[PDB]
RNA sequence: GAGUACGGUAGAGGGUGGUGGAAUUUCCUGUGUAGCGGUGAAAUGCGUAGAUAUAGGAAGGAACACCAGUGGCGAAGGCGACCACCUGGACUGAUACUGACACUGAGGUGCGAAAGCGUGGGGAGCAAACAGGAUUAGAUACCCUGGUAGUCCACGCCGUAAACGAUGUCGACUAGCCGUUGGGAUCGAUCUUAGUGGCGCAGCUAACGCGAUAAGUCGACCGCCUGGGGAGUACGGCCGCAAGGUUAAAACUCAAAUGAAUUGACGGGGGCCCGCACAAGCGGUGGAGCAUGUGGUUUAAUUCGAAGCAACGCGAAGA
């Protein structure tokens, strides 16, 4: 806004991992205040990920989330004529808002039995480097690249 | 305009030295005057109107 | 593919409004590399930016460390963006700047330009 | 008052020749390899028949960076490289000299930007006309790549410009302050003289504004105006090689056309500020079926009203 007085709320109470993550990404799960439901896929998941193998399903849970946040973004801007795409770093809250937006999105689009499947194939994907998301990232990283010249 | 790197300096004074040396000759100004043609009823307009804005300043002091 | 040593190059920066254009020579004027914006896979608007030059002024020295060249001088003519990238790329190829020089054109008279672009 | 003789100053004042340095273009040669040029984005165009770049050389033409300045000179138009020659005027100081020899000026005579015209040269750049590429609904335009008359020189004609300070020439008086150009005197300062600028008291003006460079106070002479169109046009005359110039009406038509300033509104003018106005997000409508209001059509009747936002689940919280 113009007057600069958003004030950001503090509402953050990980039940049962008491990880600070899980539950702002369980609030982007969320879909029209069933907090339940939501939280029930997440953990459901999560146990998914710690019964695929030996791996900590939080710890699977972060390295996804860092294998997977983008460094630069690109934005556009119409300069008389034509419309130019800058890039700009990213700002450290907005890349996890983004890769958890991200991977959330192409969850939703895969095509499994249950959503808790489809968050657990993702997770375990994009652990290594060969979901959708992480094209996303590339395509992204790529488009940024690519516009270097403006930058500044 | 010219400069060089004399006693092992690194080069970042050199450079902004070279840059001050061509600003202080005017090479962009005659080439940006060179540009296009100003006709002399141009020319005259403006030197008129940049005397005018020079008396102004230096009255204005006082 | 013969070879041909040569020390003490002069590169030649060319800059105007729309490119930039980069040649090593030796003491003769006899180029042995060059480069340009347009070259270098910008084709545009941004071709007239510095980060073209950089990029040019780079490709160009990678051409000339061939020959050796281990010490340059600088000649910058033209108005145009790339005039002072082209030369801190240079210096960062590993070549020791003895000197710039500017060897932009001027007339005294000449002949008369073209007309104003009514825009 | 107006002129003459004598030293002395400053100046892109004018004419005739000679010569410079920077840069562009073309041409020859060496190196060198895939682009160059241009645009808001492109494309036309130029390149592997070796371009652009870079170095050496040659030819030619035109304009004269810095100095450069509310600076200078000229009746005005206008005049910027350097040197020699021919030549006009202005400013300045002392002494002497003539003795009203003056001012204005209808006819008349002469100079007069640029474009244009005639004859003969020249040809770098720029560029009417013209060609192609874009843009566009179209684009005989703006924009891009080319490009001929012309721009340059000699002689001759043309005789017009927002040829403007939109202010005729000459002379005399009327508070001041601050710069600057050429030059004298007195002790850096003061005085004084001919220019060139910024403010400003009286006074003047419809107002804006002018204000010793008057648009104030006066005198001498000249040119011109008499509502807006038709029209600076037609016809006649005179000039011109032509383009055209100059002098210059009427019928008819209207009741206005106009100048300066004031209040608002508007601007693809400027500066500050704001609002789910953008931006960052979440959920939708437009597709399907049904409910409901409206338009249209139909009917004996489909009862009246609401119509951009600010009408259409609205009067109607019940056909
Ligand atoms: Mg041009
Ligand atoms: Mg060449
Ligand atoms: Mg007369
Ligand atoms: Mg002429
Ligand atoms: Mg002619
Ligand atoms: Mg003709
Ligand atoms: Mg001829
Ligand atoms: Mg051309
Ligand atoms: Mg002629
Ligand atoms: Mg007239
Ligand atoms: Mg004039
Ligand atoms: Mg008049
Ligand atoms: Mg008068
Ligand atoms: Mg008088
Ligand atoms: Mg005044
Ligand atoms: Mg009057
Ligand atoms: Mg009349
Ligand atoms: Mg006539
Ligand atoms: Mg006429
Ligand atoms: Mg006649
Ligand atoms: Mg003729
Ligand atoms: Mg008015
Ligand atoms: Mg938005
Ligand atoms: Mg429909
Ligand atoms: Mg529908
Ligand atoms: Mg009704
Ligand atoms: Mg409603």
């Amino acid at each position: 806004p113009r007057r600069r007085v958003a004030a950001k709320r503090e509402v953050l109470a990980d039940p049962k991992y008491g990880s600070q993550i899980l539950a702002k990404f369980m609030n982007h799960v969320m879909e029209s205040g069933k907090k339940a439901v939501a939280e029930r896929i997440v953990y459901g998941a999560l146990d998914k990920v710690k019964e695929r193998g030996k791996a900590d399903p939080l710890e699977t849970f972060e390295k996804a989330l860092d294998a997977i946040a983008p460094l630069v973004e690109v934005k556009s801007r119409r300069v008389g004529g034509a419309t130019y795409q800058v890039p700009v770093e990213v700002r450290p809250s907005r890349r996890n808002a983004l890769a958890m937006r991200w991977l959330v999105d192409f969850a939703r689009k895969r095509g499994e039995k249950s959503m808790a499947l489809r968050l657990a194939g993702e997770l375990l994907d994009a652990a290594e480097g060969k979901g959708a998301a992480v094209k996303k990232r590339e395509d992204v990283h790529r488009m940024a690249e690519a516009n270097k010249a403006f930058s500044h | 305009p010219a400069v060089k790197v004399k006693e092992n300096e690194p080069f970042d004074v050199a450079l902004r030295r070279f840059k001050r040396s061509c600003e202080k000759a005017g090479v962009l100004a005659e080439v940006r005057s060179r540009e296009f043609y100003e006709k002399p009823t141009a020319e005259r307009k403006r030197k008129a109107a940049a005397a005018v804005k020079r008396h102004a300043k230096k009255v204005q002091r006082e | 593919k013969v070879k041909k040593t040569v020390v003490d190059g002069i590169a030649h920066i060319h800059a105007s409004f729309n490119n930039t254009i980069v040649t090593i020579t030796d003491r003769q004027g006899n180029a042995l590399s060059w480069a340009t914006s347009g070259g270098s896979g910008f084709r545009g608007s941004r071709k007239s930016t510095p980060f073209a030059a950089q990029v040019a002024a780079e490709r160009a020295g990678q051409a000339a460390l061939e020959y050796g060249l281990k010490n340059l001088d600088v000649n910058v003519k033209g108005p145009g963006p790339g005039r002072e990238s082209a030369v801190r790329a240079l210096n960062a190829c590993g070549y020791k700047i003895a000197s710039i020089t500017d060897v932009t054109p001027i007339p005294h008279n000449g002949c008369r330009p073209p007309k104003k672009r009514r825009v």
